[PDB]
């Protein structure tokens, strides 16, 4: 079900029912324009707006720039039939990509549902059609005919990118006030954007590229779309509610215009800068005006225009506005599907949430500034996807939110010049001195709101009645609900496109007036005794140009030259990049360079003093003269001895009134009422503590969460700009040389740039952990006690006053007196908590951990996995997969590749050239479980042979086999090679890693040691700081080349490559995530089976092996020894794995046919003696701590206890096996124990004791070697 | 004092010297303090001194050298004379490099060697047994060069880690000392008061009592240091030994496989017998390069530290003070402690145990049903942080203030109580100071995770039900708060499933928190709606996530019978599976779904994937139940990789994967 029926195209013939031309309500009088209908009652006019509103006639700029920080001016734009075709595509494109959304298929139902109401008729008892809502499409014949509409999308205004809302109100109400509604037109131009920076999601995605992202124009779309739904509702906030700034301060902006309308759309934490009584004004008088509406509809008798039935417009208007009918037709206001309707308006159809559902990269806050302008195209589908935007699936692009890039995907965004051109609207700061002054934009300031928008009836006392209800909590959105929304919405009722009476030929209609805006001053000039982070991250700037510029810590030195930059930086790194480097050295010392970067960025400073604040970081100090001082010890040392204070420009206001008592309505012999009345009572003052608490945490999120947000952009512009510096520092060094040097050096700035980029992506994400718990604590601290003081006082203030209040009905209630006292004295004696994750859904750690292991399977440039029944790619490229025909995969886990020495077995992984490794400095990770043979022949010996290569003209990385070892391997384009190797000794008794599974790990930090990993532990690190640029195979390959042994294979599974260079502790959950906890293991690593012998071994004593004394009920099992050995001589010496009796695991509880052991699996275990069977059995009346354990004829077994509890823990591949019997008794785990001489098997409840595991414990450990041919052992 | 010049120079032998720069400053600031005349300023004292004591040595730093990421422990410059030049330890620490530490850093020789050259009798001998020979000489050379490694580590022990261990052993004794001299201080200042105060002799009573379990507890801190700086210097040491005597060795083999590879190399051109293929062959075969004497392995050098010794003293000061285990054998059941401490349990031998999350849980009456831990921290003190969780599974309804577990002696301790639907947790001190907070929604016959962190370093008190940060409070207004060795499990006039009870004497994070839930909760079991073992043959009621409060009902329609929720009889659900010996459901198993009609009826899917209510036995389909280990019990079920989600608005359940992922989800009560 497309949004748009048919393909539209702006050169298609009109014909009077969905192309033709219209004419719309005006001043005067307008020739008729040619338009398209896209949807029921949805119009589009691929025009400019120059007749909606007689005042903005003139494409030309006006005199004035906007008071808005990005803007942009052209006359040319949309003038011609090819260009207005572009727009009607662009427009239906973003249509039908906000309906292809279930959220958006909500709002377009009800913006379709949602009619204008009929008020244009001064006879109360008719209904008349405004005339102002309706729009004249002229019928190809000559005549023309009158049409009612919702919305109708026009192109933008003199200002492209100013998309807003109007529409024509009536004679003198308010349409989008008073619940009637009225036509929107929105001058939305889908071929430009904005460019914005945003920082909060290198936690999630910590490879975000430089420069500027781009919206989403589906986004702005919905924005503009739900206002004007809200329009359509008349539920529109007064656009005279402004949120009031504060500007007299230097340090405060010159001004800002946002309307509660706005913040109410935005949604997240933008809708929670209203209070909860303010939002209930609203609600109740958007309910009044409601109830209004059905009394109009009540005394209702017949309709004027149209010759629609009285019932069908009864229930057109009760669809719309969800009115209640009762058998006498009246129509009433339901307080509770009102509820449900505004929430699903106001608090639903958010931006947000929008940008939730369409998983894109959007500015969370409004105060965060768009940068740039941007031009696009959307309707070609190799720039622009209805499900994707311009994130395209399966490509580069998808990853990383890089799609809307404009560094990166730049062949999708076309930079345009800003007419808010740089210092227009702006505030001087000057240090007094010379006193030096600096420029600082209008928006680039901090915001602070004014307190009358923080308004609560908390000093106003209550009066308790016994019928008194409780109001539900204000739970936040989540998709959750949305869903829930979504399932009982009702999308087939569609509104009747009837027939009215026709209009005049030329409709008279005026714009609603909106509140003239006095434009905050300009040019205003300050002075002040200090510098400020304005002036230090002025300090930061340099200029483009060919002079040399040097990086100085002086901040005022850098102020008074353009050609000196001040950095936070230690005097090491000015006195690195200061000198004069000779072109000997130079990549030595930009890689220097580079060390000392990635170091100072990302230094922390840990602490635990302080209680919830856990890291520092010291260079925030000297970064923006944050607090004041200079060292940034000092700047340490005042944040342990005060807190989150220092931080912030200024200290909030918080103002918390006397809480209003609560008196209690007296009620006379009525226990009932009584007992009602104090726990309404009680339940009202949680909900007082409900309230107080939401309206401290409103008030943080206005007056301190903003700018601890404003303090992290500036320490990423400062990030930014060091790096900028530095960079054109090294550019001059680069230039000074000949021509015949620079190619010497494969110098590429490319590079430099991305690892820059990337250092100060990890530098920003310990910044913003650092910012938010200091914001965090700043609440809890500062904030929250108040009002836990202010609750304290209304408690003890309540529990006198009930106390009093039970004394005076000592009558009333005889004998329950105590219990009431007691009740309240407990409740009110006690805290209510101040969990903020109920209020803030931002604070979660369910939602850490998911991201920290999204983060470690998910940024894998390649995710190799077998599913269905294909091995494919699952990452965000799907890079192509060859699979030559002699790859065997596992029946029992499909998962695991098996490569042989042959030509026609091997894996090519065809990369997306965009994520071929061809880079001097980046980072690179790659994993995987490798399981290799026992080497038997001595040809073996010195031959290595590589197995997964991604090596091209002697360069790239390739891990290699060898005769006990495996080799990671590095070779630039240089052609020197750095290889890192993990040798295991084949002349051991039992060994951890010869045909075992293994998970090979190696992480290449190129300013650090490449790093091998095995099975989790770090096994060997070598130097790779010299190597140059590794060209990589553009082709990843998966054999077995240069084995000269005819019979060897590998086994190898799970192969992730990362971009980033995996920590320890990220190696180690990716080996106990991917060992499948859930799933018991053998010797070997493969998944524990049923009805497949096993061989048994002790962890405790290996030399001992297991067998029966003899087989019946006296019998027992023990442990013998020794092992033996099997040798080859200067190749092999091992303990024999073959040797003793044998065990089968049989189902006793498994309730699927998938010979797979998984955890707590309850099960019969049988012993292979002399190739017959026996039941693993035994008695439960013998004493003893430790009861012996038997072989048992299985016919013979009876009552005696046999269940057998599978356990897998995380590790050496071991099983513990618990031993139940029918009842469900722990009558133990089995292990050994000693009787004379004899180690004798016995099952005991002393290990299940212990828990402390490791030593002494780990007898209890058994493992299950099934007879593989990596062994080869003969039996 | 702080400087060692001074404190030599100081002819009166009055002060001392020390490194505990915040307890210093802090003695500093209460310089001019008033006298402390009564047990509340004493309190306030000992506890900062503690705080003071325990930030100034169990504090480190984490840095990166050209080894990895170390522990670097700052005070060991101001402990040993270890590069006191700089402004810190730790930058002279990274200019200078591990092999700074120590005095003699030039030590490693090249052992003597010698190499047996093949053999001239070899000359005569065929191709195969030439090979074979050859083949022995490069598997005794790979054995000589293991051997040489060997003897290199033996060399860097001997020389370079004497040192350091050396380094190791004075800054314990320097620990101890400093720990001595914060002991003196304490009871000299205790006997102070107890001689020239007018407090009350119960309060110095009382006073002497806490100021024994305060001494514990810095011997505590005091270990712990203890353990840094051991685990710094060994990481230092192996981290030497990987810049300093590695390379030394690697070079010496360089020069040692190039000379026997010109030896090998020359021996085969100048052997008669062989063509000159089969020369290049044996040439290129019997190489040396770098693959054969890369003996490095760091888990070896980090393992040669691990002993039985560090073993027994982990399991000895192991934080779990108490954590109860229980069982059932045949005849009884079984409970105690499994901590491996001296605490004693009196239990009331009518406690029932019934499986729980994942293992036994205590089934208490409320009324007559009393446990008693006894251990000698459950008195706690004025500076012992602590930690108590266990899963609470609630089977009451009253109201009334009930007191379910805690340590109170006369009215000082701390508890916790039933009251309303939700629990109170308390803590009264001596001094009369009260934390009391109330915890909603506990108490509804399901399971929850309870974890309470008091940390008295950061005086900082964590409670999380379940999962989720439920209180972060203060305690810095809390102060002695000792109470009697007893913690009393009795949970008044609410029966209730108590399992895994379990005290540390360590605070306890919000990871920790997260990973015990998961771990405990992801043992392969479905969980229903209340945290309990789904299991086989039980009538449930089935209910998805998105829609928890609508639950499903059975409608006929199209001579077939289909399930569906309204925007109407509930329909009953129930699991069966192919084996009857299966009693509970596990994660990733085929079940059947069966409704109970007046005859019952089992699940199918229809063409258009919606779900038929069948009658056959044999033709319904096995589906498979999974779940997300993030969410404890909102299970799954698939059937051929496509799950059952809810349909489209016309509500019934649809096997389709074109919707969002929280109508898969699903749940059972």
């Amino acid at each position: 079900m497309p949004f748009v029926n048919k393909q539209f195209n702006y050169k298609d013939p009109v014909n009077g029912v969905d192309i033709a031309y219209i004419k719309i309500p005006n001043a005067g009088q307008m020739q008729p324009v040619k338009a398209f209908k896209i949807h029921n009652k949805i119009w589009v006019i691929p025009e400019r707006d120059t007749f909606t509103n007689p005042e903005e006639g003139d494409l030309n700029p006006p005199p004035e720039a906007k008071q808005v920080p990005v803007s942009y001016y052209d006359s040319t734009y949309l003038s011609t039939d090819n260009e207005k075709d572009n727009y009607l595509k662009g427009v239906t494109k973003l249509f039908e990509r906000i309906y292809s959304t279930d959220l958006g298929r909500m709002l377009l139902t009800s913006i379709v549902r949602g009619i204008p109401f009929w008020g244009g008729s001064t006879i109360d008892t008719e209904l008349k059609v405004i005339d102002t809502n309706c729009i004249n499409v002229i019928q190809p014949d000559g005549s023309y005919r009158s049409e009612e509409l919702n919305l109708v999308i026009i192109g933008p205004s003199a200002d492209i990118i100013q998309f807003e809302c109007k529409s024509f109100g009536h004679e003198v109400l308010n349409l989008t006030r008073n619940g009637y509604g009225s036509t929107q037109y929105i001058r939305f131009s889908p071929d430009f954007t904005f460019g914005f920076e945003e920082s909060l999601e290198v936690d999630t995605n910590p490879l975000l590229g430089a420069g500027k992202f781009a919206t989403d124009p589906a986004v702005t779309l919905a924005h503009q779309l739900i206002h004007a739904g809200h329009r359509l509702y008349g539920i529109a906030i007064n656009p005279n509610r402004v949120f009031k700034v504060n500007t007299n301060a230097y340090y405060e902006m010159s001004g800002l215009e946002v309307s509660f309308e706005e913040l109410r759309t935005f949604g997240g934490h933008d809708a929670k800068f209203i209070d909860s009584l303010q939002e209930n004004e609203f609600r109740l008088y958007y309910y009044n005006k409601f109830k209004d509406i059905a009394s109009t509809l009540n005394k209702a008798k017949s309709i004027v225009g149209t010759t629609a039935s009285l019932q069908y417009m009864k229930n057109v208007f009760k669809e719309k506005y969800l009115l209640s009918e009762d058998t006498s037709g009246k129509f009433s206001v339901d307080k509770l599907k009102f509820d449900k309707l505004y929430k699903m308006l106001t608090e639903i159809y958010t931006e947000d949430n929008f940008v939730k559902f369409f998983k894109v990269l959007n500015a969370k806050t409004f105060l965060n500034f768009d940068k740039a302008v941007f031009k696009i195209n959307i309707v070609p589908k190799v720039n622009y996807t209805i499900y994707d935007g311009f994130n395209l699936r399966n490509t580069n692009l998808a990853a990383n939110f890089n799609g809307q890039n404009t560094e990166i995907n730049n062949m999708n965004f076309t930079k345009l010049k800003n007419f808010t051109g740089l210092f227009e609207f702006y505030k001087l700061l000057c240090v007094r001195g010379n006193d030096l002054c600096i420029k600082v934009n209008n928006w680039d300031l901090f915001f602070s709101p004014s307190e009358d928008n923080f308004t609560n009836d908390l000093n106003k006392g209550e009066e308790i009645t016994s019928d008194t209800n409780i109001e539900a909590a204000e739970e936040n959105i989540s998709l959750d609900l949305i869903q829930q929304y979504y399932l009982t919405f009702n999308f087939d009722n569609e509104p009747e496109n009837i027939s009215i009476e026709n209009l005049s030929s030329d409709i008279i209609g005026q714009l609603e007036l909106m509140p003239n805006i006095e434009r905050f001053p300009n040019g205003k000039k300050y002075e002040l005794d200090k510098y400020t982070m304005f002036h230090y991250l002025r300090a930061q700037e340099f200029e483009h140009g060919k002079s040399r510029i040097a990086l100085t810590n002086s901040v005022n030195e850098a102020l008074l030259n353009p050609s000196r930059v001040y950095t936070f930086f230690s005097s090491d790194y000015v006195k690195k990049v200061n000198k004069a480097t000779e072109a000997a050295m130079f990549l030595g010392w930009v890689e220097q360079l580079v060390y000392d970067f990635t170091d100072e960025t990302s230094e922390v400073s840990t602490t635990d003093k302080i209680a919830d604040i856990t890291i520092i970081i010291p260079y925030i100090g000297p970064a923006l003269n944050i607090g004041n001082m200079l060292y940034k010890d000092d700047f340490v040392g005042a944040l342990i001895f005060s807190g989150a204070v220092i931080l912030l420009e200024f200290i909030p206001e918080i103002a918390i009134p006397v809480l209003g008592t609560f008196a209690l309505v007296s009620y006379i012999a009525n226990k009932v009422l009584t007992v009602q009345t104090i726990d309404n009572a009680l339940s009202k003052r949680n909900e007082k503590w409900d309230e107080v608490y939401k309206y401290i945490v409103t008030n943080w999120l206005a007056k301190v969460n903003t700018q601890i947000d404003l303090i992290r952009k500036k320490m990423k512009e400062a990030l930014e700009n060091q790096a900028e510096a530095t960079k054109a520092i090294i550019n001059y060094q680069y230039n000074q040389y000949t021509e015949e040097e620079k190619n010497n050096i494969n110098f590429n700035i490319d590079d430099l740039s991305s690892k820059l980029n990337e250092s100060i992506n990890k530098a920003m994400i310990n910044i913003n952990k650092f910012l938010n718990q200091c914001s965090v604590s700043y609440l809890m601290n500062s904030m929250i006690p108040y009002g836990v003081k202010r609750l304290e006082d209304f408690d003890a203030s309540l529990k006198d006053a009930l106390l009093k209040y039970i004394y005076d009905n000592r009558g009333t209630l005889i004998g329950q007196v105590d219990r009431l006292k007691d009740k309240v004295n407990n409740t009110l004696s006690t805290d209510i908590p101040f969990q903020l994750s109920k209020y803030v859904d931002n604070q979660r750690l369910l939602s850490t951990f998911t991201e920290y292991i999204k983060n470690i399977i998910n940024t894998s440039i390649l995710n190799l996995r077998y599913e269905s029944n294909h091995l494919i790619d699952l990452s965000r490229y799907a890079s192509k997969i060859n699979i030559g025909s002699k790859v065997n995969f596992d029946p029992i886990d499909k998962n695991q590749i098996q490569l042989f020495n042959l030509e026609s077995s091997k894996i090519e992984v065809i990369l997306k050239n965009a994520i071929v490794y061809n880079s001097m400095y980046e980072n690179f990770s790659t994993s995987f479980w490798i399981r290799i043979p026992k080497y038997f022949n001595s040809i073996s010996l010195n031959n290595e042979y590589t197995i997964i290569n991604c090596m091209e003209n002697n360069s790239g990385w390739k891990v290699s086999l060898n005769y006990g070892e495996i080799i990671w391997t590095l070779q630039d384009t240089q052609e020197i090679k750095q290889r890192v190797v993990f040798k295991y000794s084949q002349m051991i008794n039992i060994s951890d890693y010869i045909n075992r599974w293994i998970f090979v790990t190696i992480t290449n930090n190129r300013l650090n040691n490449s790093k091998i990993y095995i099975n989790g532990r770090l096994i060997d690190q070598k130097p790779i700081s010299n190597l140059g640029n590794i060209h990589a195979s553009n082709n990843i390959m998966f054999k077995l080349d240069g084995c000269r042994d005819t019979h060897r294979y590998i086994w190898i599974k799970y192969f992730n490559l990362f971009d980033k260079e995996l920590n320890e502790k990220e190696i180690k959950d990716l080996y106990d995530n991917q060992s499948n906890s859930g799933i018991l293991k053998d010797f070997w690593g493969d998944y524990l089976q049923y009805d497949k012998p096993y061989y048994m071994l002790n962890l405790y004593d290996p030399n001992k092996y297991v067998d029966v004394n003899n087989v019946g009920i006296r019998g027992y099992m023990y442990l013998k020894g020794p092992r033996g050995s099997v040798m080859t001589t200067n190749i092999y010496l091992n303990s024999s794995l073959y040797r003793g009796t044998k065990f089968i695991i049989k189902k006793y509880a498994s309730g699927n046919k998938d010979n797979i052991v998984r955890n707590n699996d309850r099960v019969y275990i049988n012993v292979v003696v002399k190739n017959k069977e026996y039941r693993l059995a035994t008695n439960a009346s013998q004493a003893g701590v430790e009861k012996i354990l038997s072989a048992l004829e299985i016919p013979d077994v009876g009552n005696l206890s046999q269940v057998v509890v599978m356990k897998s823990k995380n590790i050496t591949n071991k099983c513990k096996m618990n031993l139940q019997d029918n009842n469900g008794n722990d009558i133990g785990f089995i292990g050994f124990h000693q009787f004379n001489n004899i180690a004798k098997l016995v099952a005991s409840n002393w290990y299940n004791r212990q828990i402390e595991r490791s030593s002494r414990t780990l007898g209890c450990s058994w493992e299950f070697i099934p007879v593989d041919d990596g062994w080869g052992e003969r039996p | 004092s702080s400087d060692f010049l001074k404190v030599i120079s100081s002819k009166d032998r009055s002060l001392v010297y020390s490194f505990l720069d915040n307890t210093i400053d802090y003695l500093d600031s209460i310089k001019y303090d008033g006298p402390i005349d009564t047990d509340k300023k004493y309190y306030l004292w000992l506890k900062e001194i503690f705080r003071n004591y325990s930030f100034d040595m169990t504090e480190t730093q984490e840095v990166n050298t050209l080894c990895g990421f170390n522990k670097v422990v700052p005070w060991l410059g101001k402990a040993l004379n270890i590069l006191n030049t700089g402004n810190s330890f730790i930058e002279e620490f990274k200019t200078l490099g591990p092999i700074s530490l120590i005095n003699k850093k030039e030590n490693i020789t090249m052992p003597k060697i010698e190499i047996d050259e093949i053999p001239n009798s070899m000359l005569n001998l065929s191709f195969k047994d030439l090979s074979e020979n050859l083949f022995n000489i490069f598997s005794k050379n790979n054995s000589y060069f293991e051997k040489i490694y060997y003897d290199f580590l033996d060399q860097w022990w001997t020389q370079y880690y004497s040192q350091y261990f050396d380094l190791i052993c004075m800054a314990k004794r320097s620990v101890l000392a400093q720990e001595s001299l914060i002991k003196k201080i304490i009871q000299k200042k205790l006997s102070y008061l107890i001689g020239n105060s007018n407090i009350s002799s119960d309060n110095l009573a009382l006073m002497n009592l806490t100021t024994t379990n305060t001494l514990r507890d810095i011997s505590n801190e005091s270990q712990i240091a203890m353990n840094n700086v051991n685990n710094f210097l060994n990481n230092v040491a192996i981290c030497v030994f990987q810049t300093n005597i590695y390379p030394k060795f690697i070079s010496f083999m360089e020069q040692c496989i190039n000379n026997i590879n010109k030896n090998t190399r020359e021996f085969i051109q100048k052997c008669t017998n062989i063509t000159e293929n089969e020369k290049l062959q044996l040439i290129n075969q019997n190489i040396f390069s770098s693959l054969d004497f890369d003996f490095l392995n760091i888990e070896n050098l980090k393992s040669l530290f691990n002993s039985e010794t560090g073993l027994l003293i982990k399991e000895e000061t192991s934080p779990y003070e108490l954590v109860l285990y229980a069982f059932q054998e045949p005849g009884n059941n079984a409970i105690g402690d499994a901590s491996g401490k001296n605490t004693s349990i009196e239990y009331s031998k009518d406690i029932g145990l019934v499986y729980g999350i994942n293992s036994d849980a205590l089934y208490l009456n409320g009324s007559n049903q009393s446990i008693s831990f006894s251990n000698d921290f459950f008195e706690n003190g004025l500076t012992n942080s602590f930690s108590i969780y266990f899963w609470l599974r609630n089977l009451g309804k009253d109201t009334i203030k009930s007191k379910l577990i805690g340590s109170k002696e006369d009215n000082c301790g701390w508890e916790i109580y039933f009251q309303d639907t939700g629990l109170v947790f308390n803590m009264i001190d001596s001094n009369g100071n009260e934390k009391n907070i109330y915890l909603s929604d506990v108490s509804n016959n399901s399971w929850h995770y309870i974890t309470i962190s008091v940390d008295r370093l950061k005086e900082q008190l964590l409670i999380f039900i379940d999962d989720n940060l439920v209180a972060n409070e203060s305690i810095k207004e809390i102060l002695n708060i000792y109470s009697s060795n007893i913690i009393s499990l009795l949970s008044e006039n609410n029966p209730s499933y108590i399992e895994g009870l379990t005290i540390l004497n360590k605070p306890t994070t919000s990871q920790e928190v997260l990973s015990n839930y998961f771990k405990v909760l992801n043992n392969s079991y479905i969980r229903d709606s209340s945290e309990e073992r789904l299991e086989y043959n039980k009538t449930y009621q089935l209910y998805n996530y998105v829609f928890s409060e609508n639950p499903i009902y059975e409608i006929k329609q199209n001579n077939n019978i289909y399930l569906t929720i309204n925007n109407l009889q509930v329909s009953k659900f129930k699991l069966l599976s192919i084996n009857p010996n299966k009693q509970y459901v596990q994660k990733l198993d085929e079940v059947i779904i069966s409704v109970l009609d007046n005859m019952e009826k089992y699940i199918d899917i229809s063409e258009d994937n919606r779900l038929q209510l069948i009658d056959n036995k044999n033709n319904a389909k096995k589906m498979i139940i999974s779940n997300d280990i993030f969410i404890s019990n909102c299970l799954t079920l698939s059937y051929n990789g496509k799950y059952i989600c809810l349909s489209m608005k016309d509500n019934w359940m649809i096997c389709n994967n074109d919707m969002s992922k929280y109508l898969y989800l699903w749940s059972f009560k």
